[PDB]
C-alpha cells in the first residue's frame, strides 16, 4: 500500500473499552469522612459523555478500600483483546497518591499496577486512562488577577 | 554504534500508554460544588461532549485546564477557602495521539 | 455549596 504513519492509537477494535466509575459518596462514620454532596451529578454526566464515546460504562458506588482493589484486579484479569482502550474514574476524597475508600484509603500505585504492560497483556500497547476527581495536599491557589 | 539503541527484541516500559487526567495540581486541593458537582468533572464532560469528534484528546485536556482556570472560582462563608482557584493537572504517558473517533 | 475533595 501506500505510505503509512504511526502516530496515533488504533481506536477501532470491536469495542472502545470499559469505562469504570467509582463514585463514593458515604463514608463508614467511622471514619469521619465527609459525604461528597455533588458527585452523583459527576457519575451521571461522566455515564452520559462516556456511553456517548460508546464505553462501557460500569458505575460503581460507596466502595471499601478492599473492594477497590478486588475490582481493579478482577477488571485488570478479563480478556480486553478487543477493546481499543480502558478508562478508570476516581470519584472520592484523595491525598496526594492516594484515593479513599468508604473506609480507608488505597495507593493509587496498587491501582494502576495491575495495568501496567507486564501485567494486563491484553491491554498492552492500549490506552490506558485514569481521571480522578480528589484532592492531592491541603495547598490553596489565590489565583492572580488578569 | 551504541550500546542502548537498536534492540533485537522490542519491549515498551511496562508504565508506557497511561494517562493521568487529575483534577489539581500536586499538592493542592481539589473543588466540588453540592449541587452541580466538581469543577474538573463538569469541565471534563462539557469539553468531551463538544470536541470528541473533532480534537485530540491532549488538546481537550488543554481546554479542560482553560476552563476550569478561567470560569470557577470558589465562595465560601471561611475567609479562609474563599476566592480560591484551581488548575488541572495532564500527566501523560502516552506514546501515540489519542482521538476518540476513527475512519470509517 | 463549595467543598474540597
Amino acid at each position: 500500500s501506500g505510505i503509512s504513519l504511526d502516530n496515533s492509537y488504533k481506536m477501532d477494535y470491536p469495542e472502545m473499552g470499559l469505562c469504570i466509575i467509582i463514585n463514593n459518596k458515604n463514608f463508614h462514620k467511622s471514619t469521619g469522612m465527609t459525604s461528597r454532596s455533588g458527585t452523583d451529578v459527576d457519575a451521571a454526566n461522566l455515564r452520559e459523555t462516556f456511553r456517548n464515546l460508546k464505553y462501557e460504562v460500569r458505575n460503581k458506588n460507596d466502595l471499601t478500600r478492599e473492594e477497590i482493589v478486588e475490582l481493579m484486579r478482577d477488571v485488570s484479569k478479563e480478556d480486553h483483546s478487543k477493546r481499543s482502550s480502558f478508562v478508570c474514574v476516581l470519584l472520592s476524597h484523595g491525598e496526594e497518591g492516594i484515593i479513599f475508600g468508604t473506609n480507608g484509603p488505597v495507593d493509587l500505585k496498587k491501582i494502576t499496577n495491575f495495568f501496567r504492560g507486564d501485567r494486563c497483556r491484553s491491554l498492552t500497547g492500549k490506552p490506558k486512562l485514569f481521571i480522578i476527581q480528589a484532592c492531592r495536599g491541603t495547598e490553596l491557589d489565590c489565583g492572580i488577577e488578569t | 554504534s551504541g550500546v542502548d539503541d537498536d534492540m533485537a527484541c522490542h519491549k515498551i516500559p511496562v508504565e508506557a500508554d497511561f494517562l493521568y487526567a487529575y483534577s489539581t495540581a500536586p499538592g493542592y486541593y481539589s473543588w466540588r460544588n453540592s449541587k452541580d458537582g466538581s469543577w474538573f468533572i463538569q469541565s471534563l464532560c462539557a469539553m468531551l461532549k463538544q470536541y470528541a469528534d473533532k480534537l485530540e484528546f491532549m488538546h481537550i485536556l488543554t481546554r479542560v485546564n482553560r476552563k476550569v482556570a478561567t470560569e470557577f472560582e470558589s465562595f465560601s462563608f471561611d475567609a479562609t477557602f474563599h476566592a480560591k482557584k484551581q488548575i488541572p493537572c495532564i500527566v501523560s504517558m502516552l506514546t501515540k495521539e489519542l482521538y476518540f473517533y476513527h475512519l470509517e | 455549596x463549595d467543598f474540597f475533595x
